[PDB]
């Protein structure tokens, strides 16, 4: 009972309240002394919970631990031993994002006089010592350097004045390592490839520049909240604890490190001239601010309303254009490559909640950011343009589809395939998918009708206007009657690789079920047997897709759901879809968005399929080994169907890369002959959609290295195509030798 | 969850006055 | 910590289906492992296509069942959405609930699962009971409320 009174009392310290933060900590520390005789065991694991799970409130809880230690030396030692215990647990379990929070906590405890600075310097020079380890991934060296550098904003001033002869040895080792790192992969992870207005810097190079500037600034940083400074008198007499010598858990093959990152930057101080001056990109204040806001989201992402309140109530020890930091952090996550920390739709609803809570400030910062993203689309990463499209359309659908389109009227004068007009076209198609065609024609200015989507109506080949001279017109009219007569399958068989039998069957079935998705899925299920018969040939599957497209080419949403349903019901397979995406009938729609949504949706189905059957094998293996014959015989049959699913996976990627290499090279010869530049807008999208394949599924494609290098991406290919493959090799190389 | 839904001041001031 | 594990959008609502076959205990059991959501406060003109586009943003949709008026057999202003996995329905519960569709705030609730007869409004006129006691005029909800 009083435990619950202790927990909620520890978690809520430092929130909004009448009393000052220092008065609350001094008071709380006093009641934790009283209850400590009885509840020492529980108070200990609660403080270990918040040090692990609440890094945003870091300095609040280190001060609290600092007060208890000054008054109770044996409690301070038990706590530090628990931290060392947990830091080893985390590194063993490959939870490195959680381990940095513990290192950072240990480091800040030095300011609280709980840990002696020499012990902390010893641990850090064992961190940087990982740079000397040989036959280990760069991502391992990167993380241990990051844990050191990212703790210095809090503990930097103290460690340097106390020991600067051994700190400079550490800095010298750090700078040596940073200069010899390979940055060949950064382009795949940048949201914009342009260096202006804001370069997208590799995260360690950014952090390094930030720490060195803090060093030249005499380790004076004006953002971190340091409550322990008011308790100097109490904390000067405290007895320090010495950390044991730290040994980094060795690198095994099961080790998983955080992959590299690029710092998202779209704001400087000129974007909010009236207001608190914005910390620069190379200031550690910018680093701490964003790190904390990212952590607030990580803690409260599941509750949108709470998450927004915690972002708005974020305390600093100096004022900052907070609305600009929030928007930038939220877009930094939505555009993070390869994938955002959380599901994408969360960021749309989090921004609405923020608008509700700051209706006079945030909505116009958000709108200012939307204009900026639009104006920088030229070099925006295609994976990020897609997320920008999906967010903006979903955002607008929650705000009456109201937008100042006139501000973007200058895209009407450009090539329709340029980034801005293509962005607007995709946005309006997404808005239609959330509303309906006529609504979108009414809300856009009359000058934007060229970017509006075609009306989504099916095209029936054997309709009234059709000529009786068309092949199979007669049979098409027989099917049209039999379907409405509720005819069974065999009757349809008698009414009918033959392309025309597929053509008349599909044309008629889709036409008669066009009212909704429910009717189309019902039709496929009722006559499923028919599909499997005349579409068993691989070229038959291809022709089902070809015909289905001819009917619904004006309704991209219907095409995606039908392709999805036919895969799940085994009418077509993933290889048929892959070959369909690159067929000539889709060449005009190739650059459009819905095509790549379909392809990626098909890949995700394959990938999810392999994982399911791998877990079966990775369960039966557990039963045999954990329990301990007949089980080994069942394992032999699982492994056989793990291999068969893994080879269809590999074939799906090899088809995609083949067709990609083919359409790209033949475009490169067509440009060489005609004697013209290679960079077509079409070319930009194509080459970037190739890079998207490597980037989205880099963990699976890693298995195909030798095949890809030796059979597909070879010296003979144009240097423009190899450039993409070598970026992908640089990426996987950073995390694997 | 009786404690869980309270204000921090309410909890801190209840702990040190009561016991 | 209790605060960090908190999922206040995923918890069950006070609504319970009276036509459900069983007692409260086993209905609550079905709710906590259900992948199906009840979607309320829809415009009578909202189509299956619009619901697919919105609700797909949290995961893959297995089936959608539009609610109908038992007599007229027309859109009744609600539907059900069945996902393949529950995590996807949970995310629709957190982020899609309380947002707009056809410019109306929609409300999602966990459902015990679809069985025949649930697609029809239980109101005396054939529509939802919600629309029998309504007073204000609503264009997307079919005028006044009797
Ligand atoms: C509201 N609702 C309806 N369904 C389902 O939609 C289909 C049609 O059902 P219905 O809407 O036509 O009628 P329902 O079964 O909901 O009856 P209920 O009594 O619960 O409806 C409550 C509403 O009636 C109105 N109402 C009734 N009496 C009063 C009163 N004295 N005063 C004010 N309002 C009243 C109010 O609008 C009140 O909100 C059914 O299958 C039903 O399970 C729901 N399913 C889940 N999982 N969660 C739900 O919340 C839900
Ligand atoms: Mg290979």
């Amino acid at each position: 009972e009083t435990e619950d009174h202790l927990e909620s009392l520890i978690c809520k310290v430092g929130e909004k309240s009448a009393c000052s933060l220092e008065s609350n900590l001094e008071g709380l520390a006093g009641v934790l002394e009283a209850d400590l005789p009885n509840y020492k065991s529980k108070i200990l694991r609660l403080l270990c919970t918040v040090a692990r799970l609440l890094p945003e409130k870091l300095t609040i809880y280190t001060t609290l631990v600092g007060l208890l230690n000054a008054r109770n030396y044996n409690f301070g030692g038990e706590f530090v031993e628990a931290m060392i215990r947990q830091l080893k647990e985390s590194l063993k379990a490959n939870n490195y994002n959680e381990a940095v929070y513990l290192v950072r906590f240990l480091s800040d405890l030095v300011n609280c006089h709980v840990i002696a600075a020499p012990s902390m310097v010893a641990m850090f020079e064992n961190f940087v010592s990982v740079t000397q380890e040989e036959d280990v991934p760069q991502v391992r060296r990167d993380w241990y350097v990051y844990a050191f550098l990212s703790s210095l904003p809090w503990v930097g001033k103290e460690l340097y004045e106390k020991k600067d002869a051994e700190m400079d040895r550490i800095f010298a080792n750090t700078e040596s390592y940073l200069k010899r790192r390979q940055k060949t992969h950064v382009p795949m992870l940048q949201v914009w490839t342009a260096d202006k207005p804001h370069p997208q810097e590799e995260y360690l190079d950014c952090l390094w520049a930030q720490i060195q500037k803090l060093k030249k600034d005499r380790w004076q940083e004006r953002h971190i909240l340091r409550p322990y400074l008011a308790f100097d008198s109490i904390l000067c007499e405290a007895l320090q604890h010495n950390l044991p010598p730290f040994t980094p858990p060795p690198h095994t093959e099961d080790s998983v490190y955080p992959m590299p990152r690029v710092i998202f930057r779209m704001f400087d101080y000129t974007d909010d001239p009236e207001g608190p001056v914005m910390p620069g990109s190379h200031s550690v204040e910018r680093f701490v601010i964003e790190e904390n806001l990212h952590c607030i989201i990580k803690s409260h992402w599941k509750e949108r309303k709470t998450c927004a309140a915690q972002l708005v109530s974020y305390p600093g020890k100096n004022k900052i254009p907070l609305n600009y930091h929030i928007v930038e952090v939220i877009f930094a996550e939505l555009f993070q490559l390869p994938a955002p920390p959380h599901i994408d739709v969360m960021y749309t609803t989090l921004l609405i909640e923020l608008c509700k809570l700051q209706p006079g400030s945030l909505p116009q910062v958000l709108a200012q950011a939307t204009e900026m993203l639009y104006m920088r689309l030229d070099t925006m990463n295609t994976t990020c343009v897609d997320r920008f499209i999906n967010w903006f359309s979903h955002h607008l659908s929650n705000f009456q589809f109201r937008w100042s389109w006139e501000d973007w009227s200058d895209c009407l004068s450009q090539d329709p395939e340029s980034p801005k007009p293509k962005f607007v076209r995709e946005v309006l198609e997404k808005c239609m998918r959330l509303s309906y065609h006529q609504r979108i024609l009414d809300i856009v200015p009359p000058t934007f009708s060229a970017l509006c989507p075609v009306n989504p109506t099916c095209i029936y080949k054997y309709g009234d206007e059709s000529s009786n001279s068309l092949p199979g017109h007669s049979v098409a009219l027989c099917l049209a009657v039999a379907f409405k007569s509720k005819a069974t399958n065999d009757e349809i068989f008698s009414i009918l690789f033959n392309p025309l039998k597929i053509e008349v069957f599909v044309q008629t079935l889709l036409h008669l079920a066009a009212k909704s998705f429910s009717h189309s899925f019902s039709a496929l299920a009722k006559f499923h047997e028919v599909f499997k018969t005349l579409a068993e040939s691989d070229e038959g599957k291809l022709h089902v897709l070809r015909v289905m497209f001819e009917v619904w080419r004006n309704h991209p949403q219907m095409i995606a759901v039908l392709v999805d349903k036919m895969i799940r019901t085994q009418i077509v397979d993933c290889a048929a879809v892959a070959n369909w995406i690159f067929s000539s009938e889709l060449s005009r729609d190739f650059t459009r968005l819905f095509v790549w949504e379909i392809l990626h949706s098909t890949i995700r189905k394959m990938n999810k399929h392999v994982l399911k059957i791998q877990k079966e094998l990775e369960e039966a293996k557990e039963k045999l080994a954990r329990q301990h014959g007949v089980l080994e015989e069942q394992i032999e049959r699982l492994q056989e169907k793990v291999e068969s699913a893994q080879s269809e996976q590999k074939n799906l990627f090899l088809v995609i890369f083949q067709r990609f290499i083919m359409i790209l090279t033949e475009h490169l010869v067509r440009c060489e002959t005609d004697g013209t530049s290679v960079l077509t807008p079409w070319y930009k999208n194509c080459i970037e959609r190739l890079q998207q394949i490597f980037l989205q599924h880099h963990q699976i494609i890693q298995q195909y290295m030798v095949t890809l290098e030796n059979l597909l991406f070879t010296a003979e290919l144009d240097p423009h195509i190899l450039a993409v493959f070598q970026q992908f090799c640089a990426l996987q190389a950073a995390e694997n030798l | 969850s009786k404690y869980e839904a309270m204000d921090f001041d309410s909890l801190l001031k209840e702990a040190q006055q009561s016991l | 910590l209790k605060a960090l594990r908190s999922d206040s959008y995923v918890e069950l609502s006070q609504y319970r289906d009276q036509h459900f076959r069983g007692d409260n205990e086993e209905q609550e059991k079905l709710l906590k492992k259900s992948c199906t959501l009840y979607v309320g406060n829809l415009s009578f003109y909202t189509t299956e296509e619009q619901i697919y586009e919105l609700f797909s943003k949290s995961g893959d949709i297995k089936k959608i069942i539009m609610g109908l008026d038992k007599m007229k057999k027309t859109a009744c202003g609600f539907c059900f959405v069945e996902y393949y996995s529950r995590a996807d329905a949970e995310n629709a519960m957190r982020y899609i609930n309380g947002t707009r569709l056809d410019d109306r705030i929609i409300r999602t609730d966990w459902d015990a699962g679809f069985k025949e007869g649930r697609q029809y409004g239980r109101g005396r006129s054939g529509g939802q009971v919600r629309d029998e006691y309504r007073q204000d005029y609503d264009a997307g909800r079919g005028g006044y409320g009797k």
